[PDB]
RNA sequence: AUCAGAGUGGCGCAGCGGAAGCGUGGUGGGCCCAUAACCCACAGGUCCCAGGAUCGAAACCUGGCUCUGAUACCA
RNA sequence: GGAUGCGAUCAUACCAGCACUAAGGCAUCGGAUCCCGUCAGAACUCCGAAGUUAAGCGUGCUUGGGCGAGAGUAGUACAAGGAUGGGUGACCUCUUGGGAAGUCCUCGUGUUGCAUUCCC
RNA sequence: UCAACGAGAACAGAAAUCUCGUGUGGAACAAAAGGGUAAAAGCUCGUUUGAUUCUGAUUUCCAGUACGAAUACGAACCGUG
RNA sequence: UAGCUGGAGCCCAUUACGAGUUCUAUCAGGUAAAGCCAAUGAUUAGAGGCAUUGGGGACGCAACGUCCUCGACCUAUUCUCAAACUUUAAAUAGGUAGGAUGGCGCGGCUGCUUCGGUGAGCCGUGCCAUGGAAUCGGGUGCUCCAAGUGGGCCAUUUUUG
């Protein structure tokens, strides 16, 4: 089947994407980044944690699908399915080639699988959920680090949810009308536009 | 030829720039030339007649030819252990004037004119530029002093 | 058996050793490759200099 | 505002008829659009060679004429009597014009002086006001100004309020 | 109505082609000076034409705009006796014989360089007289269909008879036949006069009681027949040959009233329930 | 392991861009007491799949899938 | 304060929606004998002044799009040189020097040459 | 003035032909790729043979040799306008 | 064969002429970074709208009507990317200039150029020009004759399989 990963642990190519070049390219592992609920709003989960890398190196798609799945199990079973909202936030979009009487004459390899290249303070998984669940949520990442292979780290958001505001800046915000909900995005309103564009309690200099 | 064909490896040196293609501004054929001028060499992909090689673009040689659309211009290129001055002919579109010494003849005429102005005094003085030497004393006024230090660590 | 090599290695060195020659400035420039028809009428306004 | 230059009038009236062959079919619809237009029709060559309608790459299958002037006026209502002067009011493009179809021989004109058939016709036409010149002359193009054109609003009141 | 992306890839044309009032590929290769000439100018023999007068100029290229030598309209005729036709064949002639004699006046050469007085239908070249030659300049039509008959190859024709030399051939000249590749002398001279004009008002005045009224009310308004228009015409021909020589609009508002009115409608926005 | 070949009617096969057939098989009448054989008609096609160029493709290049032959030596 | 002809720069000049304009100029506009031109006097060409500022044009407006500039981003990313520097390594640090880019924010929306002409 | 899109017209539809609007090129330019081009370098029409003669110079290659190819003049004869 | 080397010289020389270097001024670039909330391409998820009918069920005694359903499609967002993508855009490195081989006046030449002393250039004469940034220093400056070599290898950095 599959090298041992530590063939292609260091990144050690320029970037090898799928394209008009790189055909023939296998599919990769993982398929599907936003488990759980996604359809719940900004306001609800306001907890977010993150699983961030601390090395640079590749990650392979199996690597990242057994992680997604690890994560995905525990945090269902203690809180329920509908108490978190866990988000992949690497993609592979790196292929990996294998060389397979004949020695080193013409030695491109042919594509092998599909990996993810991560760098340092790089966020690999991401979970927003109440205050209340956070100890699965804190667990849930742990147990996910042990499929990776490099060092990584558990680090609680400073901000709101899945959105680039502060919990003390979203919550200001969101008090003073300012912030018009999206879904799992919000959207600060500022002083430009057409005038007409704004509702007559959301128009603001 | 042998390998490298004459735009070899020009995709980026011989576009034109962004939001800047089409037409040819008036100014470039109104410019006029005269044997000794310094012009700085860059190609405009539109034109492709009178094109120097790509060896030459983004280099300032000296007028010494001129006829009908195209200027002679004088580069020195290495080659080995020597300095080879190149004779090319480039259409006007692919030159521009330089100002390697635009500061030259405003310094060589403010230079006559204090030579002979001194001289109508006492007349000994140099002009000499003079690359910037070290500050005199001076004294500081007391006022509002911000002390800076050394911030903690934060984790994120 | 692997006969094909090719460096830059050791060349600048090379180069250097007796300089990176320039030519000779010279006063009167040379004329060879201006335009004909200039260096006609050039030819013959010195032919009747007084 | 009820400017006198703002006065709604035809440019042109437009007549096609589409065949889809050549030869003699195509030439009698050329005859009838002549004597119906009084002047040299234009045939109009094909494209895509879509062989379920049998058609080639440059092989001409429609004639079309485009008429104007006090003809277009005469030749127009007389294509309307037929409509019995009235249309589906989804006949008017958004922009300013309209168009409508019949079976020939209704008009006026003899039907067999070549012994030629009931060839259908386009009848389109389009509006415009004073002006629509500078969109259309060479030296200074521009666009008609909003107030200028004639919208489908205008072209049902044209329609309806007068001409009939 | 523009997506975002249109607009920030979207390049500009030159102004004057926006516009849409010069030919660029024209203008440079007319502008456009050998380099090994230096500053000798291209003079263009600039000929337009409005709905209601006729614009004439002999103008060369400057890095700052172009530079006009001379200048002539054929409003200005009524100076020298036209009154009415003031955008037709003969006029350019008349407009274009003006402009000849200015400049050949303002550079101190029209004695040398008559060209010739009576007006005639012959495609005309002044002789290379001596130690200086004629003033040369280049007809820069614009954006018009250059066609047989078009009024700007009559000013043309009125240059070369001032006493210029524009490169030129007798091609589109009123009277060329376009199936037996020769000028007619004749019908060139006809137009050069305003007969062509002539034929038309007496065939109006005829077959057309009101046509001919209304079609020539000016002409009519000043007693000008059309058996007077030889004699009309050169009269005003040797008469140039003989003399050539607040608020309104809305302000844009300061910083402060855009502001100002801003806070108004912010306010009545807000308000607005 | 690479590379040549070949995928078309139920089956075996032809098809040189305007472009779908040969044998046999199927279906309905006839002949016979009745079957075959014989006679008269009738109906058939994801042209292996996804592209791309092409007046215009089942045919021409590219990728994917399946069957077959090949060459793989000195130690 | 306006305009036309020819322009320079070639978006602070463009785009979208709107509103308004004294004079003169442009334009729209009337016609088809003539030159010319087309299926079509729509275009183009020619002759014209009966009307209209409706359009073109010009100028202004918009918590407009764009474009331009500024502050920030940020001494951050990166990167020249040095270390018998740290670390298993990936990488990182210090020393001597250079130093960006989007989001986000504030402001702005042309300047002008030659020739002839209009104000009032 | 293209690709394409919107709105319209008997048979007519996803798609035949016609009409108006938008249209920075999203089309086209013999062929790979890249660059370039909008009153053009694309399309249609007219007229044509500069795809001509003479020998030098220069650029790419490079030893600063040859060939191939290209560029700018000189001296001619023509095309087009 | 060119490069690198020796030998022979010769010609000038602290006037100047330079330089594997800086400073001043001025050109050129598309790699690192960045971007995608800018074109091309890849790619995750929702949110809001909406059709001239991508499809239907139900209501349509009808329609130039809808509620759902997978969803196109439209608008504002959102995760993640690019050796053969890019608006932007470094550090290092690249080119040119920093006078005596400069400037001016006068009067001549031209068969080139101009409407034209109009220019372009050159010639002769006569005047000026505190030497026009720092630092360092005699020169392959010129020429000839010729040897050996044309298997390389190693280290820090960038980098391909
Ligand atoms: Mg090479
Ligand atoms: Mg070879
Ligand atoms: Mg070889
Ligand atoms: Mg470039
Ligand atoms: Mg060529
Ligand atoms: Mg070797
Ligand atoms: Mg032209
Ligand atoms: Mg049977
Ligand atoms: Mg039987
Ligand atoms: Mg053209
Ligand atoms: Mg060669
Ligand atoms: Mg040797
Ligand atoms: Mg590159
Ligand atoms: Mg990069
Ligand atoms: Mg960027
Ligand atoms: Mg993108
Ligand atoms: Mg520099
Ligand atoms: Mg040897």
């Amino acid at each position: 089947g599959r090298r041992p990963a530590r063939c292609y642990r260091q990144i050690k190519n320029k970037p090898y994407p799928k394209s008009r070049y790189c055909r023939g390219v296998p599919d990769p592992k993982i398929r599907i980044y936003d488990v759980g609920m996604k359809k719940k709003g900004v306001d609800e989960f306001p907890s977010c944690v993150h699983l961030v890398s601390w090395e640079k190196e590749n990650v392979s798609s199996e690597a990242l699908e057994a992680a997604r799945i690890a994560c995905n199990k525990y945090m269902t079973k203690n809180a329920g399915k509908d108490a978190f909202h866990l988000r992949v936030r690497v993609h592979p979009y790196h292929v990996l080639r294998i060389n397979k009487q004949t020695g080193m004459r013409g030695a491109f390899g042919k594509p092998l699988g599909t990996c993810a290249r991560v760098d340092i303070g790089q966020v690999l998984l991401s979970v927003r959920c109440k205050e209340s669940n956070a100890v699965h949520a804190d667990e849930a990442l742990r147990r996910a680090k042990f499929k990776f292979p490099g060092r990584q780290k558990i680090i609680r958001s400073r901000k709101w949810g899945f959105t680039k505001f502060n919990r003390a800046d979203y919550i200001k915000y969101k008090s003073e009308g300012r912030i018009v909900p999206d879904g799992v995005n919000a959207k600060l309103l500022g002083v430009h536009g057409p005038i007409a564009k704004r509702a007559p309690g959301q128009a603001i200099l | 030829p042998a390998g490298h064909g004459l735009r070899s490896r020009t995709r980026d040196l011989f576009a034109r720039p962004f939001r800047k293609k089409g037409y040819i501004p008036l100014t470039t054929y109104l410019r006029t030339y005269k044997v000794g001028e310094h012009v700085d060499v860059k190609v405009n992909g539109a034109v492709h007649k009178g094109m120097p090689h790509k060896f030459y673009h983004g280099r300032t040689g000296r007028v010494w030819n001129v006829t009908k659309r195209a200027i002679g211009v004088e580069i020195n290129k290495q080659v080995g252990n020597r300095i080879i001055k190149k004779r090319i002919h480039v259409r006007v579109e692919h030159v521009q004037p330089s100002r390697c010494n635009e500061e030259f003849l405003q310094r060589k005429l403010n230079n006559d004119k204090l030579k002979a102005e001194a001289k109508v005094r006492g007349e000994v003085i140099s002009t000499k530029r003079q690359p910037a030497g070290p500050k005199p004393g001076f004294m500081v006024e007391g006022t509002t002093i911000e002390t800076v230090t050394p911030i903690p660590y934060d984790v994120v | 058996a692997k006969s094909k090599n090719h460096t830059a290695h050791n060349q600048s060195y090379k180069a250097h050793r007796n300089g990176i020659k320039k030519p000779k400035r010279q006063r009167q420039a040379s004329t060879k490759g201006m335009d004909p028809k200039f260096l006609r009428n050039l030819r013959y306004s010195r032919k009747h200099n007084v | 505002q009820l400017n006198p230059m703002r006065e709604i009038k035809v440019q042109k009236l437009v007549l096609n008829i589409s065949v889809g062959e050549s030869g003699d079919r195509l030439t009698r619809a050329a005859k009838v659009l002549e004597q119906l237009s009084g002047q040299s029709p234009v045939f109009s060559k094909a494209r895509y060679t879509v062989r379920s309608f049998g058609i080639r790459r440059n092989e001409k299958i429609a004639c079309y004429v485009t008429i104007r002037g006090e003809k277009a006026m005469q030749l127009l209502e007389s294509g309307l009597k037929v409509k019995e002067y009235e249309l589906l009011r989804r006949n008017f493009s958004d922009t300013g014009c309209f168009g409508f179809g019949i079976q020939e021989h209704i008009d006026l004109g003899m039907k067999y002086d070549p012994s030629t058939g009931i060839y259908g016709m386009d009848f389109f036409v389009v509006l415009e006001r004073a002006g629509y010149r500078v969109s259309r002359r060479r030296r200074c193009k521009a666009r008609v100004g909003i107030h200028q054109r004639v919208t489908k609003e205008d072209a049902m009141k044209w329609f309806q309020v007068k001409y009939e | 109505q523009k997506t975002r992306a249109y607009s920030k890839r979207f390049q500009v044309k030159f102004k004057r082609r926006r516009q849409g009032k010069t030919d660029y590929r024209a203008r440079l290769r007319l502008t456009n000076q050998d380099k090994n000439k230096y500053n000798t100018p291209k003079y263009r023999f600039v000929v337009r034409f409005t709905n209601k007068d006729v614009t004439a100029q002999i103008v060369y290229a400057t890095i700052a705009g172009d530079i006009v030598m001379a200048a002539a309209y054929s409003h200005e005729l009524p100076r020298y006796g036209l009154e009415v036709g003031l955008t037709n064949y003969a006029a350019a002639y008349c407009t274009g014989l003006l402009l000849a004699r200015r400049v050949l006046k303002c550079r101190d050469l029209d004695q040398e360089y008559e060209g010739n007085v009576e007006a005639t239908g012959e495609d005309f070249s002044v002789e290379p007289a001596d130690e200086r030659r004629p003033f040369r300049a280049l007809l820069d039509v614009g954006l018009i269909r250059t066609t047989t008959g078009n009024r700007v190859f009559g000013a043309l024709k009125g240059a070369l008879d001032g006493g210029l030399d524009i490169p030129h051939s007798d091609k589109r000249f009123a009277g060329f036949k376009k199936d037996e590749k020769q000028l007619d002398a004749e019908i060139h001279r006809k137009y050069i006069y305003g007969g062509h004009v002539a034929d038309y008002m007496k065939s109006l005045a005829d077959e057309e009681p009101e046509k001919y009224q209304s079609h020539f009310s000016e002409y009519i308004k000043k007693g000008i027949e059309a058996d007077n228009m030889e004699a009309l015409y050169k009269k005003v021909h040797a008469a140039i040959r003989a003399d050539p020589t607040k608020r309104y609009n809305p302000k844009k508002l300061t910083y402060e009233q855009r502001k100002a009115s801003l806070v108004e409608r912010l306010n009545a926005l807000n308000s607005s329930a």
